[PDB]
């Protein structure tokens, strides 16, 4: 049984850190053009601002579902039962 | 199988290599060539 | 025989070198043949490098002894395109008045050609033409000399130490190890250049080495994988089936016609390389 | 049984991350154009939008697929079957 | 045999998880260019996006080869009778 | 439990170590476009600060959601536990 | 015996996983560029599609070779006939 | 405890590695754009420096804990605490 | 010897994978600034595409090696040999 | 003890290979930058050349770390003790 | 001695692969600059190719060290002989 | 004995390889932005080269010191004294 | 794969070819298209 609860060990660090690693590099390609466009248009901010948020949301989502598997991994192990 | 087949099967390859090489490679080179000698003897003949 | 076997027999060169007995006899198994310690040659690579070189040297020599100065000859104004060629590539990267630069170039250019260009013959027919001529079933020969690395360091030695001889020729001994130990960066103090002679020479050293080792590798690396690609889809037909019959004709032709492109870059990028390491050896780039 | 679910395990973590992280940088790639475009003209972001929900479309493709499949690979298991 | 199919399933995760990774940032990519084409020249957005679906015809297709090979790994596997 | 222990040293390291790099390259990305921002308008600076750092919680919430894990596992770790 | 089944199970997942991510992203590389020199000049797009598809023969030339030589191992063995 | 510290060496490897890569990447993606900037007008330079700095600040935040807990696996390991 | 076979696969795996891989992104690259320029001064289109084919002859080289090497690890073996 | 001491070799390995990387593409990302402002004003360059050193000396600060620890676990291997 | 030698192999593949990688990015990278630099200023073109072609020479010099020593690995295996 | 040698000969292909592609990609920038460089002020070039040089120092630092550590590694390898 | 003096053969055949070549071959090529462009440049200069 160590095995499998080593690898599940494992299985969750992956999880959740290359979601993070993508997470982060993908708001900095983001945040970037967004301060150059709200440089570039003061007037229209607060639409960019939404619009930001909205690309975020698409962002996260599977990032979200990786991480949400990981803790359901590590509180609720389901392969200790052997399927 | 082995040999008397692999010889049959480049022999065609190189067949079709060879009129395909034959039909579009050679006549460009051979008309480029030709237009050299073509301008030179213009330019002798203006000399 | 089996494609394993056909595909060993094929990866072996023709060997003469010393035998336990004494230093003559040709090599009868890859075993034997790696027994030879440095001292042993490859004859096919030879004779055929030898052989195109000779062919390409007579072709032009016939052109050049009767030059008419007027009206050219078909041979002669093809002649006169490559050197018209090669004279246009050496000014635009050359600014010197060397005389051996551009003979060099295109003595490089036309040789590593033709030494490609057989790789194009059925891979199957020199080899059994050869084995059914000297009587030898189990005769090793490889006819491309280009898909063997001794050719390519060979010519790449070759040009490194040309480069090293203009090198010491233009800038003597002294400036030669100047540049070689002290130029990229240079301090006005003794006690701080002398801090820097360390660090000079691990940047200059290591890219002066690696100019022939890429020259050589580079052209090895695009002959080997085609010459091995062609002789891999030779094994297709050896199946006798009809459907991997059919795409093997197709694989082959695909092959030849992307390779005629690689045959032409290989020898033209080989040249021009030549030309610029000879160029940076008469002048200072740091 | 313990070595086929070990590897399951690390098999449905590498196929929830490598997804999460292409989603996001893509995603990041794409939202910053469409952001640049939002601020060169404000008044074509209505069609900016849909063109990006199409585009977003094909991008999450794969990734809900490899998404779909790390699922069955969890709460079910093909390769257990098998012995 | 555990080994065969535990190593099956860690093919299946790479061939399905790269692919996902892959498509996703070059999609990322083309539909910034995609989108900024739209907004810099909104007149030509019909024959863009034409160009793009050609586009991401050739994008997708050793993504494609790639899963199929893992569904017909996972559902057929050919490796288990090798042995 | 030798075994389990170890690779959940393995497991934090990778949690942080990823969150780490994307950080570092997300930061980098967003500092680079702020201070382009800020050398070509000057007077933008004030609004722009507040909007990078409105970008930076959004991408470093992820990587701190790692690092409280990875914390979690190394002092109080649930592994152990489940024999 | 076994294993080294196993290990061309993951050779082939490796050789078409890195090939498909290869061929994405090169794609979305040209196919982006493709779409700017489009709407830069819609005149100019047939010829710059023939262009656009002489690279694309350049950028497949080894992925289709791995492609066959992953085909050839999935199918055929040269490794199990050397024990 | 043979492997626990076998493979504590190679979390403090992956530790400082991952994060020195990070800020490398990072810190020449932010010092570009700060001499670019500095480049474009030099009477700026003091104000750009200062914001490069704060930047900076959140770029090197995450290495800094990683290396903390990297030194203190090496000395004073926690893991060998733990059979 | 079998462990010998095993990984002989998997390294004949690598040295293709990376080759196609890096091929295919450097092809990208290129292709895309040559449309680029082609797109820019139509009348330089042959200069052009000389200069890419050029530059694709050293782009091609290590890659090339690595698959010449590859298959011949593939259909001979050094590594057997030295039991 | 041989296994610690081989996973040493591979943490030395893994902390100056990582730094190695990280640093030179650092490097090359920030003097390109700085090639480019030096051209763009050739009378200001002892201040972007002083500029770029102090920055320089942030993108070396955890690679000279990292190399340190790599000597220290070369000569002086703290890990052969804590058996 | 097995090991020694199948752990050649792969170390071998590495050091091909990664500079194939390496040196294809690396000269895509300067081939589209090299080809962007040809088309704006086309009076440039023979000193653009002749500093192209001395780039090239630091380009893949420690590819070519990486590269030789593989061949070494390869048929000259230093490591075989030291028990 | 035969892991630590093995894992030694994995530490050196990492070492030089990581170097080579971390040279080879910032090579690539550098002389990218160098050529740009001169294209655009051929004027300029003589002092271009100089900079070039003492940015091409840096990027080499630490790569050198990674191939001498790994021939170290391969002639004198100082971890089989460690037993 | 086999290292062996055919290196240094086919660097002997080189120097030899290349010398050749520098003697025999360029000269007069480039002497009679010397000869020719000042053939067509006086009689251009004809007027
Ligand atoms: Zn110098």
């Amino acid at each position: 049984m160590e095995t499998v609860v080593g690898l599940t060990a494992i299985a969750v660090a992956l999880l959740i850190g290359l979601g993070a690693l993508g997470t982060a590099i993908g708001f900095g390609l983001l945040g970037g053009k967004f301060l150059e466009g709200a440089a570039r248009q003061p007037e229209m901010v607060p639409m960019l601002q939404v619009k930001m948020f909205i690309v975020a949301g698409l962002l996260d989502a599977v990032t979200m579902i990786g991480v949400g598997i990981a803790l359901f991994f590590t509180f609720a192990n389901p392969f200790v039962g052997q399927i | 199988m082995n040999i008397n087949a692999t010889l049959i099967g480049q022999s065609v390859a190189f067949f079709i290599f060879v009129l395909f090489c034959m039909k579009f490679v050679w006549p460009p080179v051979i008309a480029a060539l030709q237009e050299r000698q073509k301008k030179i003897a213009d330019g002798l003949d203006a000399a | 025989e089996t494609a394993s076997g056909y595909i060993q027999h094929h990866l072996q060169n023709l060997t003469f070198g010393r035998l336990p007995n004494g230093d003559w006899g040709f090599a009868h198994t890859a075993e034997q043949a790696k027994e030879m310690g440095f001292w042993a040659f490859h004859v096919d690579t030879l004779g055929w490098s030898v052989l195109l070189g000779v062919v390409f040297l007579f072709i032009f020599r016939l052109a050049a002894k009767k030059a008419t100065s007027g009206q050219p000859g078909g041979l002669q104004n093809f002649v006169e395109v490559m050197v018209e060629f090669v004279d246009t590539s050496v000014k635009d990267t050359f600014h010197g008045r060397n005389p051996l630069i551009a003979p060099l170039a295109l003595t490089v250019f036309v040789w590593i050609f033709l030494l490609n260009l057989i790789d194009l013959v059925p891979v199957d027919y020199l080899p059994m033409l050869a084995a059914k001529i000297t009587g030898d079933e189990h005769l090793f020969f490889r006819a491309v000399a280009t898909t063997d690395p001794n050719a390519t360091l060979g010519l790449s030695i070759s040009v490194f130490a040309l480069i090293v001889f203009y090198s010491i020729k233009v800038k003597g001994i002294g400036g030669f190890l100047g540049e070689l130990t002290l130029h990229p960066f240079s301090s006005k103090n003794i006690v701080v250049q002398i801090l820097l002679i360390p660090v000079n020479f691990l940047l200059e050293f290591v890219t002066l080495i690696a100019k022939p080792v890429s020259l050589a590798l580079r052209l090895f690396g695009n002959m080997y994988a085609g010459e091995l690609i062609f002789i891999l889809i030779a094994v297709m037909f050896g199946s006798g089936m009809f459907l991997l019959s059919a795409l093997g004709v197709a694989l082959n032709w695909a092959w030849a016609v992307f390779h005629i492109l690689i045959i032409t870059l290989q020898a033209f990028i080989f040249m021009m390389l030549t030309i610029v390491y000879l160029s940076m050896a008469h002048e200072d780039n740091h």
